[PDB]
């Protein structure tokens, strides 16, 4: 039976540690973990764990606690200097064009209300609607507009923001 | 009580 | 009749007053166990000072009963509720006593005894007697003498040992 | 810069380790004997050396109460011993004339009895070095080919076993 990330025998000098998750043993240097440092863990996950967590975070449904944290983040980025372009839909008239290139439209204001309504069962959902505005900005506008850049620096914030989200 | 007297 | 009766050993003298103890079946010069004659009429069973001693002694050796048991959960109870045990109903815990468990090598508490009695862990009131002794001891060595906690072992203590009179 | 277990080695992150609660060292599992399953069952550990040095300090601790109701029952089965019969009691003079003035410290298990009844004893060691007396006054006085001789052998034989996990 061979154990841990580097597919091993059992060595009975070298220290391991359990994950809770999925119930291996992997050696502590394997995974970074100094032995004491273990001993104030109280639960512990491998790294092949932690990576499927961490990617299941955007798929698992959405908690109540999850909405308090839609609502902190959504606001964050209506509040942004450079979200002004994108805080309601685009006028027809002011752009008759524009829903004839742009097939998935998109704002702030239509993500508050579907945020307001429950619409959204995943995170993955969530940052879905906000991508399409920066991608839709970046497609109908030219790359040296202002519009452009607005969505640049927005979603280098929004991607920040959503650091350790859930 | 049991007793044995004088 | 060559038997020796008495505390004090001594061949029958018919001349005297006795009294029969139903224990162990010995007889008493009536005034070497302090009992009168005519006193002697008012009682029915009689139990001399030894057999008395040994039953009195003999008490935290006998099998728990179930009603001793009742008893148990009494007698924890009235402590849990006493003013002065706030500090011993449950583990002490680490970060509120430095080094805690470094110094007392036998914790005890009234939560643990609880959960002794629930599932009849004691087989005889000297062993629940010890374990609540345990819990004043250790605040007696891990606390200094002029410490509130010091003083509320002492006080438990005291309570707990008058509420353990006639107990079986 | 400090070397740990019996091997005197710098601390090695990668193995594993157990600590002993007598004197804070701390030891590989495999240079103390000790599986690193087997380490999550035990709650306090004593390691080979410290364990030696209690083994060895339990003669010359005081004897606590409850040694001594140990001392009495270890007294009991020997008395109660097929060969200790001539040990039960001090030898008679008009059995054995020249005894006492061969013998020069005499000892028996009554008169053991009486010294553990009055606590005379404090250490371990005081209560072997009487019961040795016993044997050892006994190989001098008969030849090796006496039963008395052979008894004494035999109940010391007996003895040293009842004293094992004594303390
Ligand atoms: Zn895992
Ligand atoms: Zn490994
Ligand atoms: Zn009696
Ligand atoms: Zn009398
Ligand atoms: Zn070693
Ligand atoms: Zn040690």
């Amino acid at each position: 039976k061979l154990y841990c990330i580097c597919k091993t025998p059992y060595d009975e000098s070298k220290f391991y540690i359990g994950c809770d998750r999925c119930q291996n043993w992997y050696h502590g240097r394997c995974v970074g973990i100094l032995q004491s440092e273990a001993e104030l863990i109280d639960e512990y996950v491998c790294p092949q764990c932690q990576s499927t967590e961490d990617a299941m975070t955007v798929l698992t449904p959405l908690t109540e606690k999850d909405y308090e944290g839609l609502k902190r983040v959504l606001r964050s980025l209506q509040a942004h200097k450079m979200a002004w372009p994108f805080l309601e839909p685009v006028d027809p008239n002011d752009a008759p064009d524009y829903y004839g290139v742009i097939k998935e439209p998109m704002d702030l204001a239509t993500m508050e209300e579907r945020v307001q309504r429950r619409y959204y069962e995943k995170l993955t959902e969530f940052v879905a609607d906000m991508t399409k505005i920066f991608d839709n900005c970046r497609y109908y506008n030219p790359s040296d507009s202002p519009f452009y850049q607005c969505a640049e620096v927005l979603e280098s914030f929004f991607v920040q923001k959503l650091k350790g989200f859930k | 009580a049991r007793t044995k007297q004088t």
